[PDB]
């Protein structure tokens, strides 16, 4: 909440200490490149568990500007630490891979936190 | 408005009290009253229930709805059994027994 975040991107993750890994560089990479400069890159903050993005951050240590928050993103008090209302791009990932009863109850997370943002 | 806020922040957020405040604290309450040693005492041992619903509604503007009533008082013998059983809304030619709790809507007083 100190900090000042505008123009920057938010990766909400449904992650578990034990769900399977999603490969979180492969979303860092492209938003890395050198053919930005450097004041024109993006800050990345990522909103989730911390015990998941513990096992990602092996791959992720590397790049210049990556912050954790740790929590979850159905709370609207994270959301607006993180001043979700500037952002360039909120993306919503679900890494609980697992199967379901139901094929599309898979999906029940992320579309909740979409209908939370929106509200 | 509760519901609102703790849905924002998951949690109960303290305040400090304002006339508005304090005067969003009075409400009425669920209680039990004894006709054993109370103003209806005397109107307890025989009297009917809409008696006592109109002298606690006119006086203490309280709500009576229910009898709470010991198990063994229609019997004629003693018994140490203490269980007790509900009447919703007795009519008013209703017999009371001084043996009675009665379900009532207490007014907040400060």
């Amino acid at each position: 909440a100190m900090t000042v975040l505008s123009g920057h991107v938010v990766v909400c993750i449904f992650g578990d200490v034990s769900s399977a890994l999603i490969g979180l560089r492969n979303l860092v990479m492209p938003l890395r490149a050198s053919n930005f400069h450097y004041h024109e890159l993006k800050h990345i903050v990522f909103v989730g568990s911390i015990e998941y993005l513990k096992r990602e951050w092996e791959t992720l240590h590397n790049f210049p500007k990556v912050s954790i928050l740790p929590g979850t993103p159905l709370s609207r008090a994270d959301l607006r630490a993180v001043n979700i209302n500037l952002c360039d791009m909120c993306v919503i990932l679900s890494a609980n891979q697992n199967n379901i009863d139901d094929t599309s109850l898979q999906d029940k997370e992320c579309i909740l936190a979409s209908l939370n943002i929106k509200s | 408005e509760l519901e609102a806020l703790i849905a924002e922040e998951n949690a109960l957020r303290g305040g400090y009290s304002t006339p508005q405040t304090l005067a969003n604290r009075d409400r009425c309450r669920v209680a039990q009253l004894a006709l054993l040693d109370g103003p209806f005492a005397d109107l307890g041992d025989g009297g009917c229930y809409g008696d006592l619903f109109c002298k606690a509604l006119k006086t203490y503007n309280m709500l009576c709805f229910g009898i709470y009533r010991l198990r063994d008082a229609h019997l004629s013998t003693p018994s140490q059994c203490t269980k007790r059983y509900v009447i919703t809304n007795p009519p008013y030619e209703f017999e009371l027994v001084p043996t009675d709790l009665i379900f009532c809507l207490m007014q907040f007083d400060s």
